C-alpha cells in the first residue's frame, strides 16, 4: 500500500528534484530516510499527522510537505553536498509503531552529464574444457562502462525470461574506485547443463536496461546521447 | 534512546543456527525487527510487546526479554535464502522508530564435491576478448581483489541449479591489457593447490 | 503530602466558521504554569508562572513543537468523531483530553490518568492499572479496538510511570518556595437574620493552599446537611483559595453549632462556634 | 449534547474595606458548552479593564473561569458580574453582596 | 512536558 516513484532518478548538481510518497494503508504517519554504501538508515524528515512534520537526524538541505493525509513529497534541494542516496519512505498506523517501506528510488546527483554512458555489453561462451570436466555450461555476461549505476539485468531463452542457473552480481564494479563518477562494470552467469548448450537451436540473451538522460535534456558532445534504453548480447548453442 | 545490535556481520554455514542481539538501556514499549535485502525496502518480520515474549516465523525465532531492554533473533539451520541485513526498531518517545546499526548475514552453502577450476571463455562475437571463471570452489576460499589497477575481479557469488539440486560458487576476472592470462589472473588470491588449469 | 501534574486540552468545532479553538493549560497542583491558545497571536508555548520563566529556548521550543502536534491531532479528531455519530457539519462540537501523574509523598509514582470527553460526557479513559482502557460507548469502541492493536496503553505506561514523573520532580524544586508551601486557612463566622424568627450561620476560610479543605457543620445533635449549603472552593486570584458553608438554624441557640475544618495546612483541625 | 448552566460567584479577593485597593472576582464554573460571556458592573455600567484566566474544566469535565478587575469599593457603589450562556435565556446579573 | 508522540482516536 506504499509506492515510490520513480525507482530511479538522475540530475545535474543543483537541479532541485522532488522524490513522491503515496500510501492508501490509512496510515496516520510518514517518515523519509536515506541510506548509502553498505550502511544504515538516517531519519531524514517525519510527519505524525497531517499538517504537521518535524526534523530527522540529517533534515539539513531538505524539504517536505504534509497535505493530505496519503502523501509526504521529499524535495532534494542544493542540500548538503550530499545528495545521491538510496531514499526509502515507509508509514505506520501511528507513530511510534511498526513501520511498512516503500520500494525506494536510487537518485544520483552527477557533475557533467557528459559524464553519462550506457553499458557495452558481451556475452562469453562456455570452454571446452569446464564441459568435458564437470558436464555442466557457464555462459558470462559483461555489461560495462555504464553511468550512472543504474542498470537491470535479465537473461533470457529462447524467448523467454529465465531465472534458474542464474546469479548476477549484487554489486556493481567500479572501474575506478578514486572517483565519485566513475563508470561501473557488471556481471552474470547462467550456469546449464552440457547437452542443453551443445544444441545449435538454443538461443541465449543477456539483456542490460539502462536509465539515463530523458528528452528533458538536450546533448551536445559527438557522441550519440546516453539516453534510456535496453542493450543486449547473444549467443547460440556450439554442436561439437 | 539507543539500540545497539551486535554483530556487525555474520558469516556461517548453512544448517548451523545462530543468535543475534539488539540491546538497550531504556525499556522500550514495543519492538520491530526487519529484513532488508539489497535495492530494497526493509520487510517487517514481527513486532513485539510483552516482556518474556516469543514468537516464531518461517526459522526465526524472535524474544523480547523480561524487563523489555533487549531483543535477540534466532534462526534454526540457516539456509541461504536466510541471508540479508537484519535490523531492530524501537518505539521512539518522539513519535518515531529508534534503529539499530544492522547486522548483516552471509550463509554460505555446503558444496558437498568442489572440483576448483579456471576456465577461458572467449567473446560470442569475436577473436580477442575473453574473461576467466573461477569456479566450483568450496566455501572458505576467499578471493581478493585485483593485485593491478585495470584488472578487474568480481566478489565471488554462489550460484542455484535446483533442476540438478546442485550448487557452485565463481567470480570473474578480466583485463583491458596484454600480460593477463588466466594462470596468473587469481596471483593475488589464497587458491586451493589442486585447482584445474587446463591447456 | 501528595503532589501532581496535569494537563488539560480543549478543543472546540466552529462550523461554517472556519478553524477549532484549541486551548492547553498545564498544572502542577493548584497552580498554573502554562499555556498554548491557537487564538493567541504568538503560537508559543507561554509561561504563567515565576518558576518556569527560567527554562531555556530549547526548553520552549520542544513545548511548542508538541503542543503544535497535539492540536493538529485533535483538529483530525474532531472529523472523525462527527463521522462515528453521523452528526451533521452544522453543530459546534467540543473534544477534552486530560492526563498526567500522581507522587506520594516520597516523590514516587502513585497514579495515571489519560481520559477523554466528548460533548461533556466521558469517551475514553486509560484505568488505574495503565494497561487498559474501558470505552463509554461503542463509538469508543472503535477507538479501542485502535489503539490495542496498536499498543497506545503501553507506551502510554512508560510516558505516565516515566518522564511524567521526572518532570513533575524537576519543577518541584525549580518552584520549591511557591509549590512546596502551605497556607493554613484564615477562618471567621458570619451571623445574619432570615426575617425574624431563624438566623443563618455562615463558616469561611479564606487564602489557603492547595485547593482541598473539609468544612462541615456540626451539632450538640450531631450532623446535618439540612440545607448546610456549600460553595464550590474558588480561586481568590493571588494564588490562594476560599470556601463557605452555611446551616439554617432557630434564631435562639447558636451555640449548639460548631465548624470544623480540616486542612493540610492545619497542625490540628478547627473547630469555631459562634461569639455572641 | 449535555449543557449545564454556570455557577456563579462575585466576590472580592481581600475583605472588603472602604478606601482600599482589591480585586472584583465573578467565578464561573460548572457549565457546558465553553462559549461564554461575562461583564462587569459598576453602578450598573460596564468596567472595562477586566481580564481573565485560562479556560480549564473539572474532574466532571465542566468548564471554570475567573473574571477580575482591580478596583477599589467605597460605601455608596454598587457592583456586579453579568454573564450570558447559551443555557440562558437572558443574561444574569448577579450583585456584589459584601457579606455572604 | 507533555507527550512527544501524538495518535487520533
Amino acid at each position: 500500500g506504499i509506492t515510490q516513484s520513480p525507482k530511479y532518478l538522475f540530475r545535474k548538481e543543483g537541479q532541485n528534484v522532488t522524490l513522491s510518497c503515496e500510501q492508501n494503508l490509512n496510515h496516520d504517519a510518514m517518515y523519509w530516510y536515506r541510506q548509502d554504501p553498505g550502511q544504515g538508515l538516517r531519519l531524514i524528515y517525519y510527519s505524525q499527522i497531517v499538517n504537521d512534520f518535524q526534523k530527522g537526524d540529517i533534515a539539513e538541505g531538505y524539504s517536505v510537505s504534509r497535505e493530505k493525509k496519503e502523501s509526504f513529497p521529499l524535495t532534494v534541494t542544493s542540500a548538503q553536498k550530499n545528495p545521491t542516496a538510496f531514499y526509502l519512505c515507509a508509514s505506520s498506523s501511528r507513530s511510534s509503531y511498526e513501520q511498512y517501506f516503500g520500494p525506494g528510488t536510487r537518485l544520483t546527483v552527477t557533475e557533467d552529464l557528459k559524464n553519462v554512458f550506457p553499458p557495452e555489453v558481451a556475452v562469453f561462451e562456455p570452454s571446452e574444457a569446464e564441459i568435458s570436466h564437470t558436464q555442466k555450461a557457464t555462459l558470462v555476461c559483461l555489461a560495462t562502462g555504464f553511468y550512472p549505476d543504474h542498470v537491470e539485468l535479465s537473461w533470457w531463452v529462447n524467448g523467454k525470461e529465465v531465472h534458474s542457473g542464474v546469479s548476477t552480481d549484487p554489486q556493481p564494479l567500479k572501474e575506478q574506485p578514486a572517483l565519485n563518477d566513475s563508470r561501473y562494470s557488471l556481471s552474470s552467469r547462467l550456469r546449464v547443463s552440457a547437452t542443453f548448450w551443445q544444441n545449435p537451436r538454443n538461443h541465449f540473451r543477456c539483456q542490460v536496461q539502462f536509465y539515463g538522460l530523458s528528452e528533458n535534456d538536450e546533448w551536445t558532445q559527438d557522441r550519440a546521447k546516453p539516453v534510456t534504453q535496453i542493450v543486449s548480447a547473444e549467443a547460440w548453442g556450439r554442436a561439437d | 534512546q539507543l539500540l545497539e545490535q551486535s554483530p556487525q556481520f555474520l558469516s556461517i554455514q548453512e544448517g548451523e543456527n545462530l543468535t543475534v542481539y539488539c540491546n538497550s538501556s531504556s525499556v522500550f514499549s514495543s519492538l520491530q525487527w526487519y529484513r532488508q535485502e539489497p535495492g530494497e525496502g526493509p520487510v517487517l518480520l514481527v513486532t513485539v510487546v510483552t516482556g518474556g515474549e516469543v514468537k516464531k516465523l518461517k526459522r526465526l525465532t524472535f524474544q523480547f526479554g523480561d524487563a523489555r531492554k533487549d531483543s535477540s533473533l534466532h534462526i534454526t539451520a540457516a539456509q541461504p535464502g536466510d541471508t540479508g541485513l537484519y535490523l531492530c526498531a524501537g518505539a521512539g518517545s518522539q513519535g518515531n522508530l529508534i534503529f539499530g546499526k544492522g547486522t548483516k548475514l552471509s550463509v554460505k552453502p555446503n558444496i558437498q564435491n568442489p572440483d576448483p577450476a579456471v576456465y577461458q571463455l572467449r567473446d560470442s562475437k569475436s577473436s580477442d576478448k575473453s574473461v576467466c571463471l573461477f569456479t566450483d570452489f568450496d566455501s572458505q576460499t576467499n578471493v581478493s581483489q585485483s593485485k593491478d589497477s585495470d584488472v578487474y575481479i568480481t566478489d565471488k557469488t554462489v550460484l542455484d541449479m535446483r533442476s540438478m539440486d546442485f550448487k557452485s560458487n565463481s567470480a570473474v576476472a578480466w583485463s583491458n591489457k596484454s600480460d593477463f592470462a588466466c594462470a596468473n589472473a587469481f596471483n593475488n588470491s589464497i587458491i586451493p593447490e589442486d585447482t584445474f588449469f587446463p591447456s | 503530602g501528595s503532589h501532581s501534574m496535569r494537563y488539560f486540552f480543549t478543543s472546540v468545532s466552529r462550523p461554517g466558521r472556519g478553524e477549532p479553538r484549541f486551548i492547553a493549560v498545564g498544572y502542577v497542583d493548584d497552580t498554573q504554569f502554562v499555556r498554548f491558545d491557537s487564538d493567541a497571536a504568538s503560537q508559543r508555548m507561554e509561561p504563567r508562572a515565576p518558576w518556569i520563566e527560567q527554562e531555556g529556548p530549547e526548553y520552549w521550543d520542544g513545548e511548542t513543537r508538541k503542543v503544535k502536534a497535539h492540536s493538529q491531532t485533535h483538529r483530525v479528531d474532531l472529523g472523525t468523531l462527527r463521522g462515528y455519530y453521523n452528526q451533521s457539519e452544522a453543530g459546534s462540537h467540543t473534544v477534552q483530553r486530560m492526563y498526567g501523574c500522581d507522587v506520594g509523598s516520597d516523590w514516587r509514582f502513585l497514579r495515571g490518568y489519560h481520559q477523554y470527553a466528548y460533548d461533556g460526557k466521558d469517551y475514553i479513559a486509560l484505568k488505574e492499572d495503565l494497561r487498559s482502557w474501558t470505552a463509554a460507548d461503542m463509538a469508543a469502541q472503535t477507538t479501542k479496538h485502535k489503539w490495542e492493536a496498536a499498543h497506545v496503553a503501553e507506551q502510554l505506561r512508560a510516558y505516565l510511570e516515566g518522564t511524567c514523573v521526572e518532570w513533575l520532580r524537576r519543577y518541584l524544586e525549580n518552584g520549591k518556595e511557591t509549590l512546596q508551601r502551605t497556607d493554613a486557612p484564615k477562618t471567621h463566622m458570619t451571623h445574619h437574620a432570615v426575617s425574624d424568627h431563624e438566623a443563618t450561620l455562615r463558616c469561611w476560610a479564606l487564602s489557603f493552599y492547595p485547593a482541598e479543605i473539609t468544612l462541615t457543620w456540626q451539632r450538640d445533635g450531631e450532623d446535618q446537611t439540612q440545607d448546610t449549603e456549600l460553595v464550590e472552593t474558588r480561586p481568590a486570584g493571588d494564588g490562594t483559595f476560599q470556601k463557605w458553608a452555611a446551616v439554617v438554624v432557630p434564631s435562639g441557640q447558636e451555640q449548639r453549632y460548631t465548624c470544623h475544618v480540616q486542612h493540610e495546612g492545619l497542625p490540628k483541625p478547627l473547630t469555631l462556634r459562634w461569639e455572641p | 449534547m449535555i449543557q449545564r448552566t454556570p455557577k456563579i460567584q462575585v466576590y472580592s479577593r481581600h475583605p472588603a474595606e472602604n478606601g482600599k485597593s482589591n480585586f472584583l472576582n465573578c467565578y464561573v464554573s460548572g457549565f457546558h458548552p465553553s462559549d461564554i460571556e461575562v461583564d462587569l458592573l459598576k453602578n450598573g455600567e460596564r468596567i472595562e479593564k477586566v481580564e481573565h484566566s485560562d479556560l480549564s474544566f473539572s474532574k466532571d469535565w465542566s468548564f471554570y473561569l475567573l473574571y477580575y478587575t482591580e478596583f477599589t469599593p467605597t460605601e455608596k457603589d454598587e457592583y456586579a458580574c453579568r454573564v450570558n450562556h447559551v443555557t440562558l435565556s437572558q443574561p444574569k446579573i448577579v450583585k456584589w453582596d459584601r457579606d455572604m | 512536558g507533555i507527550l512527544g508522540f501524538v495518535f487520533t482516536l
